[PDB]
Order: C-alpha cells, then structure tokens, then sequence
C-alpha cells in the first residue's frame, strides 16, 4: 500500500526565512522530498504533525478544502503561511470509523477556519501535498497516545488505503533535538544546541539510514527523553506504523538547526 | 496621574461557557449550558463594568512561546478564532483593540528586569481561543483596549519553579509598565483549576447530566484553594502551588496566576469568589481580588 | 404597626449541605462536600443576617398532612432529628422558638378563608427534618423564632390545580396574619426543583465526582424556570408550575412555593439567585425575593 | 418456618383513642391477632409498614433496640406513642445482604434516634411484638417497588430466617381503602368515607377469608387504584410473598374506619 515515506520537519523557519543557509537548505531538502513523493505517483498522503494536537478523542481532517493564511505564534516574525490544501473525505472518514473497532474513540473536524497547525502547512507548501492531485489523510497528535497507539494508528489508516484501493505516501511531520533557544539569536548563528542532543540525533539518524528497525525501537525512547525529541518521536512511530514495522533503509536529505532544535528531512527506502 | 490596578480576576477560559451564552459572534448554537459558571461570569462582569478601566490584561496558556514572554504589538487584531479542541462549540468571529503603548512598556520592563521579552508586530496574528474566551466571558462588548501576554514556556520546559520566578518577574515588570504608563489596569489569570477531565466527548455538550469533577481529589484540591483565597491566605496559596499543580494537574502552571499576584505584590487579601463549575471535569473558579475598594490599588505617579 | 414580608427565600432543604458544613448540632462528619451550594446559602445567610426579622416563617414538604393545614403552636421544641433517607448524613439536634401568636392568626386566617386549619399542640412533637434543615441552611444560630407550616396532601390527594389553589389561599391568609400581628417576618419555602434522583448511594456520599444533574430535561427546566424568576417574570413562571411539576417531577408540587409567592402578592420582580447546584441528582436553586429593596413589603394598615 | 401470618393497621387511632367505639375494637382486634401471633410461638416478626418510607434503596432495620416517643405528624392531638422495639439483629443482617442477590440494592439503618414509623410503633404496642422474645425485621416500604419486588423481598426474608432455622411471624402494617377524610370530624362520628370504599374493603376481605389468592391477585391493582388503597396494598403483597403466593384462608378478627380510611385486622390460615 505504502509507496513513499517521509520525515519533515515542522518548523516554519526553513520555508518563512530561506535564504538563512542552515534553513534554507533544509527546506530544499524538504522540496526534494515533495519530488521524491510526486515520483511515486501516491493517490493520497498519510500525514501526521507532532503541531497538530488534541486531547480528547483521536481528530482526522474531513474538511474537502482547508484554505487561508497561518501566522506562526513563535516565529509571526518571519513571515505569514498561506495554505491551500485537500483531504480525501473518503478515506480520512474511514478512518474516523476504523479507530474505534481498533481501541481508539476518533472524530472528524470539518470546519471552516480550522487551525491546521504549522508543520502540516509547512509540509504541505515545500513538498506540493494537500493538492487534489496529492489529497491529505491528517491524523492528530493525542497527547495520550504512545507511540505505540501511533503506530495502531498508521496501520490502521493504510487498511482504510487498500480497502479503497489506494497507494499511500506517509509523510510524518515534526523536529528531532528539542532544546529550543531561549533568547533571540541571529538567524545566520543558529546551530544545534548541544553537542549532546546532535550526536543523538547523528545516531539515531544513522539508525534510520540503515533500516535498523530493531535497533530503532530500543534507541527512541531514551533518545525521546535524553535529547527532548519533539512530541516524544511520536512523527517517526507515525512512519513505523505505517509501513507494518518495517524498512529496507533510509536516505537523509537534509539535517540542521530550527532555533536551537534540531530539523532533518528523511527518504525512507522501502 | 496616577498608574492603577484595579483588581486581578482569576477568568478560565473555557469555551463552553460562551458556547452556551449563544452570542452572535460564536458560530454554533447551543441549547444553554454551565449556567453556574456563566452566572458566576456575570457576576465578573458587572464587577468590572463598574471598574471603567483603561485595559484590560490576559495572560493565556494557549498562547505558548518559547523565546521569552510575548507581547500583543499591533493595534488591530481580528479573525475567526476556532478551538482546536472543541470546534462545535466555539468558532468565534473577534475584533479587538491593544494597547500597543502598554504592552511595549510591559516588554520594556520585562527586558529592564533580565527577562526576554518580544512584541507580536504581526497583522495577520490571530489571537489564540484562551484570550477572546476569556476576554468575551468577562467582557462581551469587546470595547477595552487589551493587552495579551503569551505563556512562556519555562514551568513545563525547564519546571515549575523556575518557570514561576520568571512569571513573577514577568508580574512585577507589568506592575512597573502599567504605574509609569498611568493606565487604570484590570488584570485577567486565564487559568482553569484542576484540569484532569474527560477523554470522551458528549454525544450532545450542552447535556449537564454528563457534566461534573473528572475526579474527587482534583475537586477537593480546587475547594481546599479557593476557600483559602477566599480567606486571604495568599502566602498560603502559593506555598501549596507546586504541590496543587503536580496533584491536581491544574492550569496554574501556565502562570497566569502567578504573573497576576506577582503585579498585584500578592495582596494576602480575601478574594471574591463568584462561583465554581466543572467544563469536561475541569475545575474553574472566577474569583476577584479587589484592589481598589481595599485601598492598594494605586501604584504612584507616572511618568512624564 | 404594619406587619411586613421582608423578604420570600427560595431555600431547599438537602440535609447534605449540612452534612458538607459539619455544625456542632449535626453527628455524622463529614470531608466537606457541595461547596457551591453552601456558598449559595453562605449568601442567603448574610442577606438574612440584615434583616432583623421577628419571625422566619417555613413551609415543609416534609410534614405531610391530610386533615387540613397545620402549624407549630407549641412554644419551644426539640429533639434529634435523623433524616430517614439519608440517616448517615443528617443527625441533628435542634431546638427552636415558636412564634405560636403569628402561628394561631395564620391558622385563624387560613380558617376564614376557607381552609380548614390546625395548631400542633403537642409539645413532644418531633418539627420534620425538612424544616430543620432549611433552617439551618438559612440561620444556623436557631435565633429568630419560627412558624413551622405543614405541607397539606392536596396536590397529590386532589391534583396538583386544587392544591396549589389551596396552597395560593394559605399564602394570601398568611399574608393577612402577619399584617394583623404586625410581624416582620422573612418566609421560607422549604421547596427543591426537580426531583429526579439517583437510586444508588455513592459509597463515599461527599464525593462530588458522583454529584450530577440526574436528567438532561430536569436540569433544563431548573434552569428556565430559575431564569424567568431572575427576570421577574413571576406570571410566566406559575403559569409554567403545572407542566414543570410533572416533567421535571419538582418539589414546589408540595406548595410552598405557591405559599410563599401567594403571601408575597406574586410579584412581578427580579429574584436574587444566590446558586444552583444538584443533591443526588436534585436541582437546587436558593433565591431571594427582596421585597423591602422593591417597596412592596409593608402590608397595610390593620 | 413462617408459622403465622397478619395484616393490621397503620394508623395510630385504634390504640391512641380505643373509647371512641369503633376505633376501640380495632384495638381489640390487634390485640387478639398479637394474642394469635404469640401462640405460633415465632423466633421473629417479619414487618413491613406501609408508612416506613424508603425512595433509594431498600431498607432494613438493623438496631438492636430502639426506644423513645414517637408522635404522629398527623395525629398528634390523640396521644404520644412510646416504643421500645427490639430488632433481631443477625436476620436483618442477613436480609441485607441477600437483598441485591435478588436485584434489589439495600442498606440496614442502626441509628439512634432513627424516625420509626407510626405503623410500626402501633402494631408493637397493640400485638406485643418488637420485644425480646418477639424481636423484629422490618423491611422498608421502598416508593420504587411494586407489588412484584415487594413479595421477592419477603420471599428473601422468610429464605435468609429459613437459613437461620428461625420460626418466622409476618406482619403486613397498613390500612386498606385510603379516603381520609378532608376536615374535622367528631371521632365518635367516624366510618368509611363512602360505601364504595366499603364495598371494595369488604370484597377483598371476603377474597382473603376464601383463600382465593388468584382471584385476589387480579382485585388487588383496581382495589388498589379505585378505593386509594394504602401504598397499592403492599403491605398484604409481603404477606403473600412471605407465605409464597400461597393459604388456605384467612380470619378478619376486625374491620373498621380510621378518619375515613378502611382498617382491617386479618388472620391468615397459612
Ligand atoms: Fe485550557
Ligand atoms: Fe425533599
């Protein structure tokens, strides 16, 4: 079912302030990647945002057309994101259905002026998704849910895929190192943080070039904790889950700095 | 002239209040609801109609930044403000004013006193669900200049006291903006109480029968703070703050409450309590401490 | 001497708000419970505290009588009081005055006017825990003398149209005795909203994680009527009395609310609401009808 | 086990005020059946009175001994009634606890001062029961239940003191036809309000003499609606229960009025 995978990053300074290098070359990375997924012909894009949250029971954008412009409430500075995207009502609504009988309440949110958060317009504007050549299947950041239920969740949306005879290309949305800086920086001077939080990310990095599933799983949570890794790495589990627990590698487009944290672009092989 | 805080108000912000008020403004329809808090709100709101003042000041837990404390910049803000959470029951069309002049000396101060502080320049900001739930709840006329403050990151990203520190800073930096600018200042702690709740959704919201406590101890830790606000043991209050926050996951955290006692040099002054109410289990108290009929809400001259 | 209704309480009685309080006069204790609900009366307390009355004058659904109407004509009782119901949260010792002067003219009255009527003679007689209740809730130092008033079987013997027109008669009769007398008096209507309840005890009663609107519809009709009570539409909500009486299954059916309006002329004002909370899945609003602030509390000559 | 079994009256009238004629055989009456009641030489009085109100869950009484003054809240100008009711502590216990195993949710009540209705009291002292030798269980007159919970829980006792090899004397406390009258009468003046109270009192009593629980079964809910029986005859629904929907016959040793309201006080032939 699964022909593409991606990790993006969702902070908006890659696309909001390009032609700061370290940002601007990950979001040509970015834009890279929304090649490699236009080349694999997807009829649909799995995403998942660690920016995207909910509390209550698991959201999945059903709203045919999400259009407007999103101001950043860290980095309004920078500039403004204008979005113009698509979801597949069909199968984001099965989706809706299919969370239950797999142990988690879901609903859909179509409402006009919704706020799709940050990372998902990011994506959707240096990858080209959220085009009705390229529709969204955006599923929600529970903060209750595990890694665990994250993965149940991919799974459970790639099902919904082939019971509609759809390929899917699975886009998960979100940071690596989350040692934010505290104070306002150059732009041109922002780094990773801490040697510490960028050899963990190098690592872990690593570990996803060579398809070290195995290895992976025993890595994320202490990387999670220990390098404070965006929504938990919950955007990876996202891909995991995705693709059934599984792949042959991984191609590292792009790696750099987001104030302090730490943004990568990977091109998952299958 | 002279700078004033009038009085700080504890106004929660949950949506469903203005949900079940039915306002024009506010998309979906409701058949009523949390009519206690909505009555205690009323309450509030005359209480600060009758306060005629120059701002009004919110600090919210849904505007979260992490380069310092931010500060509404732009005179105009307007928008469609959706809850992310509870889109059926609150998208709210808003327009308000800020008092750009107010929130730079309080940016000012902020940065004057080791904190990092940054103005919102931004047009198209749209400002978040918290700030216009609680600025409608305790002012549906929308005819107040305000001044919105985001929630630093500090007490979730760093912990809880160092987080609170940088709210009292934060507190005593807008004390000082608002005596050397002269404004007769109302200030609002966007803060629910306990904050553990339901993680199932009602088939109809409004329905009152499935609205109470998520939890006894979460309950009993909210009456156990109110009455002692409510007696004045504001030394009391905030020596227990930690231990309410870690037990009772309350919203206190953010720092709202912290930043207003902070501006108000924490008053050990009997508060107003005008009701408590559960939203989706979540305790809400809508209190007031009132500065000025207790004489300590004038701050001394301004400046030039 | 003109005899004045000060003010008209709407002023339930649910024996856990003082359960929630732990008084001296009450047994069992309690870890607090229903705060909102005592902070409505703390309210109720004080405004009664301002008004100096001679006498508070209360109508109980919970001394039932089917010969007529009675009053409390002894001058002093007490005694345990144990809620049957609820025996775990409201075991009180009371004691209390008898304003019998004020009870005889309102028997004599509501004799007059058609009603047939009764004193309670009988000095070992054991006042209703509804009562006793109410007026603790509402004045907990036992202070100003009562007229303790039963709740006649007419709306549930008859229908509830004749016995609130029973009850509309005692009301105005009362009115009259208290002119007459020259009291100062504040009444209480002993009366929850609807009544829909729980069947089952929470294990641990105070717990309000536990404590909720018992019906959707029942909670709505609360609601209502107290709004068109806050907006002083008395005409409106008593042509509501009859079908919020058997939707909501509301306790004003016993009367004393119908009394207390009656006594007070149906005023066409603003109530004061002091809180609305739910006992076992009960509505409970305490309001204030302020007829000495409105000038509609002096009764006349003699 | 069930050696005995009695309906008598709830109202206090009989024993407050026996010189008014009427009144004062029903006092009689009730002092015979006590007189029946003993010579069955029971281990316990299985009660229920038609005024012992209960609207949550079933109540049993569980204080081993109660004693005070009780006055009526209706008749209270006719005298006091003074009480001093032994409970058998360990067959209510045990009442309690079986109740719920038949789907009905009870509590005992040990509490001093605890409001023991006129029922009760008034057949204690005309029947000499609720003594040491003749201690009681009393089950609560729970609003909610109809005729059908109301035998399942005597059937339940009559079991629970079976279990505990305990002879057993049922009690049903309450009146019959329940037209009270609206004023004041002269007590010497007192009968039936109207002759189709009197009509349905006696039909039904004829039924009960006869044995005929079938054709009574069926009487009992038009008795019941039409002559403003006592809490829908509840009280004799226990005795039937109590004895399993099954006697031989039965001996009205008294029937009379009680201000309007029908009395009877009936031996049953087991
Ligand atoms: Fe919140
Ligand atoms: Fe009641």
């Amino acid at each position: 079912t699964v022909v593409s995978a991606f990790l993006v990053p969702g902070t908006p300074l890659p696309q909001l302030k390009p032609e700061v290098p370290s940002w601007g070359q990950l979001a040509a990375a970015t834009e890279r990647a929304g090649k490699a997924l236009a080349a694999s012909r997807p009829d649909v894009v799995l995403v998942y945002s660690t920016q995207w949250l909910a509390v209550l029971d698991q959201q999945w954008l059903t709203r045919p057309r999400s259009e407007g412009v999103h101001v950043d409430e860290n980095w309004y500075e920078f500039g403004d994101l204008a979005y113009d995207i698509r979801a597949d009502t069909a199968l984001a609504e099965a989706c809706v259905t299919s969370s239950p009988l797999h142990g988690v309440h879901a609903r859909g949110v179509n409402y006009d002026g919704f706020p799709i958060d940050t990372g998902t317009i990011t994506a959707c504007t240096l990858m080209g998704i959220g085009t009705d050549a390229f529709p969204l299947v955006v599923g929600s950041n529970n903060l209750y849910h595990s890694g665990e239920i994250t993965e149940k969740l991919a799974a459970l949306a790639v099902d919904c895929a082939k019971d509609q005879n759809k390929r899917v290309a699975v886009v998960g949305v979100g940071g690596l190192s989350g040692s934010l800086f505290r104070e306002e920086i150059d732009p041109r001077e922002d780094r990773i943080a801490n040697e510490e939080d960028d050899k963990w990310n190098r690592r872990v990095l690593k570990l996803i070039e060579a398809g070290d599933v195995s290895a992976l799983r025993e890595a994320m949570p202490v990387y999670a904790k220990e390098a404070r890794v965006d929504m938990g790495f919950k955007h990876l589990h996202w891909i995991l889950g995705a693709l059934k627990g599984k792949f042959s590698g991984a191609n590292v487009l792009g790696y750099g700095p987001s104030y302090g944290s730490g943004a990568a672009v990977i091109e998952f092989r299958l | 002239m002279q700078g004033e805080i009038i009085a700080g108000f504890l106004a929660p912000h949950p949506p469903h209040l203005v949900y079940g008020e039915n306002p024009p403004q506010n998309e979906p329809r409701s058949q009523g609801g949390w009519e206690v808090l909505r009555w205690a709100y009323e309450r509030a709101r005359e209480r600060l109609d009758a306060m005629k003042p120059d701002v009004l000041l919110v600090h919210s837990p849904h505007w979260i930044t992490s380069v310092g404390h931010h500060f509404l910049g732009v005179p105009e803000l307007s928008g469609k403000s959706v809850d992310p959470i509870f889109p059926n029951v609150f998208r709210y069309d808003f327009s308000l004013n800020v008092d750009v002049e107010l929130a730079e000396a309080c940016a000012e101060e902020g940065r004057k006193a080791g904190l990092v502080t940054k103005m919102m320049r931004n047009p198209k900001f749209r400002v978040d669900y918290g700030t216009i739930t609680t600025l409608h709840l305790i002012r549906p006329q929308w005819d107040i200049p305000v001044v919105g403050i985001s929630a630093n990151n500090s007490p979730y990203y760093l912990n809880t006291k160092e987080g609170m520190s940088e709210m009292d800073v934060l507190g005593k930096a807008t004390r000082e903006a608002i005596r050397k600018t002269g404004r007769k200042a109302v200030l609002l702690a966007s803060n629910t109480l306990s904050h553990w709740h339901f993680h199932e959704e009602p088939t109809i919201p409004e329905d009152m029968s499935k609205e109470y406590p998520a939890t006894m101890a979460g309950y009993q830790w909210d009456i156990r703070m109110i009455e002692l606000m409510r007696q004045g043991k504001t030394s009391e209050v905030f020596k227990l703050l930690p231990q309410f926050i870690d037990e009772a996951f309350a919203e206190v955290k953010s720092g709202a409450f912290t930043w207003m006692h902070a501006a108000m040099q924490y008053p050990e002054l009997a508060a107003e309590l005008f009701g408590y109410g559960t939203v989706i289990g979540t305790g809400n108290a809508v209190m007031e401490w009132d500065l000025r009929k207790a004489g300590l809400s004038m701050l001394g001259a301004a400046d030039q």
